[PDB]
């Protein structure tokens, strides 16, 4: 009676202690991984900005070519009253590209398993 | 039910209403309406019989549909503007949906059909609660968004409510249906003034609540639910019938009683906005409510109907439970016209 | 209304860092320790200007700094680095904890070659300060002028003239 | 236009069960519609909320509905551009319920307890 | 799209196997010759529904434990569980769990 | 004190499941407010960097803010390692 | 766009079906539940598209409350059946205007 | 009607969830954080009538960010013109828009 | 080669539930002082083939008055769900790596009652309808406590990802951290599959039986992953697969042992068991497992 409860409490406490140590170690490992990501982040930001700007410029050149004969069109006009930079939507960067890469940029992360 | 459970349910109803009244987030207002509806159903069904169950299911279906459309209006408003605060409605379709949902919650015409049946099905205490307390939350929400209401729709529903209440009250011999149609007409009067002045709406609501509380408590004291049952009260307690006659005269808008104060004020306010035809029609139509109030007064206290022999035994007994605030309700519903300028307290 | 200004494709040309994610992860700690200054200048500029087009020069600078770092690694510590990033590249999670042994070798090698000390725990997540000559933007949000507030009347309260003045009431 | 195809099916199932034929078959139609809607939410990116539909809605509420019945007789453009970091924003916003939404938790728990009490009182009968 | 293909394959195989099972023995020639409505079962279903709603509320706990507001989160989680236990106790005491 | 002891002894017989349930629930309610490691858990949650640390513009008036990650200024995680 | 329109159209169809009332009050409850499911989908899509993080609780909340209401309605239905032997809508004619 | 208990007591019962730009967990921004912040700062302390009349620019930009109707209209016009030109046979896509390009990190 | 992976997941499961019938008969026979099938085949190894062929060659007794629609729909849903529950399981790598794998299993398990309800409704009998209603009530009752126990256990894991359970149990099993939750989880899995002591209730029948046995094996595999975590070496996953399969087999044989050992409950008795012994203990242990990681500063990493 008493011995069974003592054994159960003992194994519970041993498991609690082991899991405490392991979870603290896992927290430290996660911090190390997050620090590596933080160190790598600025280069990724620079590359992302360059890529977005290149896509926007290419779309601008193609729009200038296509909409030449349209009477009332203005090439590269904004839809906002403000002159502040606005982050582009997905349809703005891949609007004129093929369906495979459109579907990639839209659903690749969601459909990846 | 158990008195503890009944008290808890009543407190939950009041807490849902207060949550609607104190919150600035649309989701919390919806939650308050949901809590109120959830706690309201057992109160209607407290005395179990098929009529009470039928009334409870009718009320549930109506209120659930209204709450669903209220959620839809909130979602459309959020879609066209990332806002959750209860303010200007930002969209005409969403505002029309919200107005219709709140109209069905209040029972305004053409969504008036459930009120007489629900009131007839439930007892007199449940009817008192349903016709007094269950109007605060939708009217408060309407007051908060008054600047965005389309006046045409609001005025159409208000005038329809006045007409429907006046016409439907003429045909009734059941007292609870008479109260329901009177409530519909008074709701029309209350909502006809929302586009112009919400203080007038609140004043009308307070006067109507006082009068309805007085009349329902008088009906509970003389436990009558039909015209003929009320015609026997003079042979046991004529004072109750005389007080009820004066209260009915007040409810008809006759000066110098209290019930004249709202209409008068509302008419004045409407005239200040170059609205002349509508207040005229409104008073003409309130004449119908006055007519069936007068018919009740004729059958109740101004004439003496035949009695029964077994009434003699009832002469030997007194009411065991006395309702407090009944004398105060009668006085407040009859004799507060000289204190009219107190409305500047933004009641 | 208005025309969106975009830099030419020539403004977006720079020698790209052409290594994969495992190689970057293997050297992430030393890269953060050594290339901190250009990266922090670029990130401060990015968070202050709120415009990608205003931060291109700092991006080219951080690319150049990364290239210099990787050239030093190539010229000094090629093979231990190769083993370390092959380690990292095998795993599906790219975990640091599987083959610390290789990591040690890499660390030892750099400590013998460039005197590089790996930053400790909690050090790369510190908020540091940047000394820059770039002027602080005054209206990064491009806001217009705020409308003037209401007059905000104030004074001493006096009793209402002749009272409520409601119909026949004299008070 | 995968999202559009799902939407069309969603409306078709709604028309199917809204005709109200043989409430068991209306329940089957509503089950199909709920599955398609959960698929829409999953394809959008709301994994937890779609799975919440699929678990709570389908497996509890429609199951109870069917039990009670048995007793008786254009896209892809409006999307984002960046990434969410090293977590999912939907999970963070949902988990903020215990740190930000104390008021919501209080009112919801009170409502659920009141609902249990109300159901018992109503089904008592007498 | 991988999950879509997996579900399609599972459903296709199930349909094919069940169809062949139901149609293979149909080629040979052979002879080819209420009211009660128990309340208790409805009550069990409704109790399941309400408890499932409370489980839906409790589900985000694995993520709720990283907030830096550990005291508030712990208080609210214990509040939810205590009200769930109170619901069970109320159903138990008013003879709602009998057969 | 006798009545409570008698009630506990009578409940431990013929109702051990409920006694265990109430004991475990009460312990779970009470212990966290008395443990000293809950503050450590809060600190561990604080020290997990999910976002990028945005640097501050130096004006010569921030001696507590380090200029490099290896600088001794700023928060430390030696306590976490020693745990 | 089109996706939002379909969701709204589904809500309108469910509301119309609820207001048709052929028979079988259970069909009315099913229409209410379909309306709520449409609302859930629509609100979830709006909240996810605009990255309103703190609003992610809102769908869950709605769902919970709606299901509670559903339970309530079911109870009412059962009681009505226990009085008449069926859930027929035309049997609820004791109270009239 | 509205009884501002929160403002009287400084409670913040539900104000934390009313706008996109109000202290999201882990500092995760809304998609239209800047437009909403500008509109709120324009309209603050002025009243609904004056805010509706005078802060219309900010609200229009916020609605454009939220629903992107103008952007989708412009993209649709460009795509329709491109489709008409390619059907006629005068414009051809470059290799960048045909998948023949050189990707960058 | 994703189709090859899907087929290599599906077919061996079907073969395993085919031979689990022979293993069950043999084990029950030997615990009953007799032998199982040992004539058809060298040691009964051909018995499942014989039963399958006989079942597929026997006449199907359609009611001739029932709704064919739900009658054919129910086995399809049952077998499809039984096969779908296997795809997120890591051994050591899942076919489909899901963030919320555990929630996915819970959702499909909640779906599983529809086959019972539809088969009972389409049977065109009042007594079969009563039996189906009783089974549905028992199943939902026990899945409540399944869900609560599952969330309590995952509170030490950090997420709903099934692969993380391998990382969580790298040094010690979860059985040592929480054995009472494991006991209640085992009993609830027994009551979920209508297995003795909870078994209170030709082609389509074969499909239903196959779905039931696949569910049994799947539940035991999930229990083995959840509570007895095997060590996984990234450069030799065969070791993890062997350990996981051995633990799953041990748990299945324990199911057979329990079937061979005990009488069966009454309906009210198992309902009382759940609602008055498992639910209070589960709620108390859920409070304990919420409080414990905060008390001991042992919160798992991921968020
Ligand atoms: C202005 C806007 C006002 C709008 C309308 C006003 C709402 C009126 C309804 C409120 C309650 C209903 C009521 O009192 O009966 C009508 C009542 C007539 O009394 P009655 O018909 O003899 O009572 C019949 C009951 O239904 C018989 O039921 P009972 O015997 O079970 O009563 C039990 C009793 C006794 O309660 C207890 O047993 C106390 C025990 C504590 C329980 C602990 C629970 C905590 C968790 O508790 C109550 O009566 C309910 C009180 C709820 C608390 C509210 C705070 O008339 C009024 O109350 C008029 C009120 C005047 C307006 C309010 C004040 C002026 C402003
Ligand atoms: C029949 C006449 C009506 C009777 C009404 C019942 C009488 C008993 C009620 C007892 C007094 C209740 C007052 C509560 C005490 C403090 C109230 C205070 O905290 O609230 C203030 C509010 O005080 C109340 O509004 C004043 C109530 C006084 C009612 C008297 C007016 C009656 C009309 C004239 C008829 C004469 C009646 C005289 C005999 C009683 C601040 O309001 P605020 O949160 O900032 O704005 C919300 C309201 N808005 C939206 C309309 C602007
Ligand atoms: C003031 C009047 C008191 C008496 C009247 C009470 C009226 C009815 C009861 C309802 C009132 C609810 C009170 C709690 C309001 C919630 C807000 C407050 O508690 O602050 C929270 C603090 O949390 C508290 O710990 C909540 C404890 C309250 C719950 C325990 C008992 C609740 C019972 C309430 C009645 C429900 C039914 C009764 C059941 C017995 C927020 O914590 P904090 O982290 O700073 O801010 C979050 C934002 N961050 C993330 C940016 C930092
Ligand atoms: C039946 C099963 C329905 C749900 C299956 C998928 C569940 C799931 O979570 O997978 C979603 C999967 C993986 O996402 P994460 O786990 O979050 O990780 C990816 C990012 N790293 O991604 C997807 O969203 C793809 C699947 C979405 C499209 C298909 C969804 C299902 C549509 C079914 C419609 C038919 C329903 C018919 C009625 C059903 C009634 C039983
Ligand atoms: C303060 C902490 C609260 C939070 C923890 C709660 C966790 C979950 C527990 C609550 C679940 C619901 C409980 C419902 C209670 C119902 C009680 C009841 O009515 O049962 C009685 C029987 O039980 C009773 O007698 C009433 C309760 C008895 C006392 C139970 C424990 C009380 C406190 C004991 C522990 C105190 C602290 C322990 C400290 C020990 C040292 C560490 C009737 O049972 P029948 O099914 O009708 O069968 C009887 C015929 N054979
Ligand atoms: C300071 C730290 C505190 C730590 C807190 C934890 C402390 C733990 C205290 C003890 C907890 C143990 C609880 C374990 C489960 C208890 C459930 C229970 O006891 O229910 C029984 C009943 O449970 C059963 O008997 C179900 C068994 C059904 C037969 C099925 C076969 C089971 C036997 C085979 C062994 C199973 C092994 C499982 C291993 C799982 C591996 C994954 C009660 O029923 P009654 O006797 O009728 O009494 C109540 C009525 N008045």
């Amino acid at each position: 009676g008493y011995s069974m409860f003592a054994v159960g409490i003992g194994t519970l406490l041993f498991g609690y202690w082991s899991m405490m140590k392991w979870n603290r170690e896992r927290r430290r490992l996660q911090i190390e991984d997050f620090e590596a990501r933080i160190a790598l982040m600025p280069l990724f930001q620079a590359e992302k900005d360059r890529r977005v700007l290149q896509m926007l410029r290419e779309n601008l050149e193609e729009e200038a070519i296509i909409m030449k004969d349209v009477p009332d069109w203005k090439v590269g006009e904004s839809v906002f009253h403000t002159t502040r930079w606005v982050t582009p939507m997905m349809g703005e960067l891949y609007g004129l590209r093929t369906n495979e890469e459109i579907l990639s940029a839209t659903y690749g992360f969601i459909w990846y398993t | 039910m158990n008195p503890i459970i009944y008290t808890t349910l009543i407190m939950t109803v009041m807490s849902g209403t207060m949550l609607v009244m104190i919150s600035s987030h649309w989701l919390l207002i919806w939650i308050g309406f949901e809590m109120n509806l959830l706690a309201m159903i057992p109160v209607l069904m407290k005395n179990f019989n098929p009529r009470a169950t039928e009334a409870a299911t009718k009320y549930f279906l109506t209120q659930a549909t209204a709450s669903m459309m209220l959620m839809m209006a909130i979602i459309i408003n959020l879609l066209y503007s990332g806002q959750w605060t209860i303010t200007k409605m930002f969209n005409p379709v969403a505002m029309t949906m919200m107005t219709m949902a709140l109209a069905m919650k209040l029972g305004l015409s053409p969504f008036h059909f459930w009120v007489p049946e629900v009131t007839q099905g439930i007892s007199l205490q449940a009817g008192l609660l349903l016709l007094t307390w269950q109007k605060l939350a939708p009217l408060s929400v309407l007051c908060q968004i008054s600047q965005s209401i389309n006046p045409n729709l609001m005025l159409t529903m208000a005038m329809l409510s006045i007409l429907i209440g006046g016409w439907g009250g003429l045909n009734q011999t059941q007292l609870r249906k008479i109260m329901a149609y009177s409530s519909i007409a008074h709701m029309g009067w209350m909502t006809a003034v929302l586009p112009y002045n919400t203080t007038m709406t609140i004043l009308n609501l307070l006067i109507y609540i006082t009068m309805t509380l007085a009349m329902f408590m008088l009906l509970i004291h003389s436990s009558a639910t039909t015209t003929l049952s009320l015609s026997h009260t003079w042979n046991k307690m004529p004072v109750i019938t005389s007080l009820m006659m004066v209260t009915l005269l007040s409810m008809g808008g006759l000066p110098p009683l209290s019930g004249f104060m709202p209409k008068w004020m509302i008419i004045q306010e409407m005239t200040k906005n170059e609205s002349i035809i509508m207040p005229t029609l409104m008073a003409m139509t309130a004449l119908l409510n006055l007519y069936f109030y007068m018919r009740l007064a004729y059958s109740s206290s101004l004439t003496m109907f035949p009695s029964t022999n077994n009434m003699k035994m009832k002469w030997q007994f007194e009411h065991t439970k006395q309702m407090k605030l009944l004398p105060t309700m009668i006085v407040l519903s009859t004799l507060v016209l000289p204190m009219t300028p107190a409305l500047s307290s933004l009641n | 209304p208005g025309i969106v200004e975009l830099p030419t494709l020539e403004d977006l040309k720079v020698q790209e860092v052409k290594v994969s994610s495992s190689v970057l992860k293997a050297a992430a700690h030393h890269y953060g320790a050594q290339c901190d200054k250009p990266n922090k200048e670029f990130m401060l500029c990015r968070w202050e200007e709120k415009d990608p087009r205003r931060c291109l020069e700092e991006g080219k600078l951080v690319n150049q700094c990364a290239l210099d770092f990787f050239r030093q690694i190539k010229r000094h510590c090629a093979e231990p680095f190769t083993e370390y990033w092959t380690c990292i590249d095998y795993s599906g999670l790219q975990l640091f904890r599987h083959c610390r042994k290789q990591q040690a070798k890499f660390d030892e090698c750099v400590l013998d070659k460039l005197g590089w000390v790996r930053p400790d725990l909690g050090e790369l997540s510190k908020v540091t300060k940047v000394k820059t000559d770039r002027p602080l933007p005054e209206n990064p949000y491009h806001s217009r002028a705020r409308p003037e507030p209401n007059p905000e009347a104030e004074g001493d309260l006096k009793p209402a003239k002749h009272g409520s003045r409601l119909f026949f009431w004299t008070m | 236009y995968i999202a559009f195809i799902l939407s069309t099916i969603f409306v078709i199932g709604f028309v199917g069960f809204s005709s109200k034929p043989s409430p068991i078959y209306g329940g089957l139609g509503l089950i199909v519609s709920g599955g398609v809607g959960c698929g829409i939410v999953l394809n959008f990116g709301g994994s937890f909320l779609g799975l919440m539909v699929f678990l709570i809605y389908l497996g509890g509420m429609l199951v109870v509905f069917g039990y009670t019945t048995a007793m008786a007789t254009g896209d892809w453009v409006i999307y984002d551009t960046g990434d969410s970091g090293f977590f999912s924003e939907e999970a963070m916003g949902i988990a903020a319920l215990y740190s930000y939404g104390t008021w919501l938790v209080i009112v919801t728990g009170w409502s659920l307890l009141i609902g249990v009490v109300v159901i018992m009182e109503i089904t008592r009968g007498n | 799209m991988n999950i879509m293909l997996t579900l399609l394959t599972n459903v296709t195989l199930a349909s094919l196997l069940v169809l062949i099972a139901f149609w293979l023995p149909q080629l040979n020639a052979y002879s080819e010759k209420r009211l009660p409505f128990s309340m208790k079962f409805f009550l069990v279903a409704i109790t399941f529904l309400l408890f499932d709603l409370e489980i839906a509320l409790l589900l985000p706990l694995p993520w709720a434990s990283q907030t830096n507001n550990l005291k508030t989160m712990l208080t609210m989680a214990l509040f939810l569980l205590i009200l769930l236990a109170a619901s069970l106790a109320y159903e138990w005491t008013q003879k709602g769990l009998e057969w | 004190a006798g009545r409570i002891a008698s009630f506990l002894k009578n409940a431990w017989a013929k109702e051990p499941v409920l006694v265990a349930s109430f004991a475990i629930g009460g312990l779970a309610i009470i212990l966290p407010s008395l443990s000293p490691y809950t503050n450590y858990a809060i600190r561990i949650n604080r020290a997990t960097p999910y976002n990028y640390p945005v640097p501050l513009r130096d004006d010569g008036n921030m001696p507590d803010v380090p200029s490099h990650p290896q600088d001794p200024q700023g928060p430390s995680l030696e306590w976490l390692k020693n745990l | 766009p089109l996706v939002y329109m379909n969701i709204i159209m589904a809500f309108a169809i469910a509301l119309a079906g609820l207001l048709m009332y052929r028979s079988h009050l259970m069909s009315s409850l099913l229409c209410l539940e379909g309306m709520m499911l449409s609302l859930f989908i629509m609100s979830t899509l709006i909240i996810l598209n605009t990255h309103f993080t703190l609003a992610n609780m809102m769908p869950i909340i709605l769902l919970v409350f709606a299901a509670c209401e559903a339970a309530l309605g079911l109870s009412l239905l059962v009681m009505v059946s226990n009085t008449y032997g069926t859930d027929y809508v035309q049997n609820l004619n004791l109270l009239q205007c | 009607p509205f009884f501002d208990v929160q403002k009287r007591l400084g409670l913040d019962l539900d104000r934390w969830m009313t706008i996109q730009s109000a202290e999201q967990p882990h500092k995760i921004p809304g998609r239209c954080h800047a437009f909403e912040k500008e509109w709120i700062e324009c309209a603050h302390g002025i009243g609904g009538i004056r805010a509706e009349k005078e802060c219309k620019i900010e609200f229009d930009d916020f609605v454009e960010c939220l629903l992107r109707q103008k952007t989708m209209k412009r993209l649709s016009a460009i795509k329709r013109q491109r489709d008409k030109l390619i059907k006629e046979g005068k414009y051809t896509p470059p290799p960048h828009h045909l998948g023949k390009e050189d990707p960058r990190p | 080669m994703f189709m090859i992976n899907i087929l290599s997941l599906i077919i061996p499961i079907l073969l395993a539930v085919a031979f689990l019938t022979l293993v069950e008969r043999k084990v029950l026979g030997y615990m009953q002082l007799r032998k199982g099938p040992n004539v058809v085949g060298p040691y009964g190894l051909l018995q499942p083939i014989a039963d399958a062929l006989k079942l597929f060659t026997k006449e199907p007794l359609r009611p001739a008055t029932s709704s064919i629609s739900m009658f054919i729909i129910a086995p399809i849903l049952a077998l499809s769900l039984a096969l779908t529950m296997w795809v997120p399981l890591p051994m050591p790598y899942p076919l489909i790596n899901m963030n919320l794998g555990v929630l996915f299993m819970l959702a499909m398990s909640s779906l599983a009652v529809y086959s019972i309800l539809w088969s009972g409704w389409a049977s065109n009998s009042k007594y079969a309808l009563i039996g189906a209603l009783r089974a549905v009530a028992q199943t939902i009752s026990y899945e409540v406590t399944l869900a609560i126990i599952l969330l309590s256990v995952l509170l030490m894991n950090g997420s709903y990802t099934l692969s993380t359970l391998i990382t969580t149990q790298e040094h010690i099993w979860m059985i040592f951290t929480s054995w009472p939750l494991a006991m209640m989880w085992f009993i609830s899995t027994l009551a979920e599959t209508n297995r003795a002591p909870f078994d209170l209730t030709a082609g389509p029948f074969a499909m239903f039986f196959m779905a039931e046995y696949a569910n049994i094996i799947m539940m035991n595999a999930f229990t083995a992953i959840l509570f007895l975590g095997a060590s996984h070496d990234p450069h030799t996953p065969e070791l993890y697969t062997i350990n996981f399969v051995l633990k799953t087999l041990a748990l299945t044989i324990t199911f057979l042992w329990i079937r061979a050992s005990y009488p069966r409950f009454r309906y009210d008795q198992l309902m009382h068991l759940l609602w008055k012994s498992f639910l209070p203990l589960t709620l108390a242990l859920c409070m304990w497992h919420i409080s414990l990681p905060i008390m001991t500063a042992s919160i798992p990493p991921q968020s």
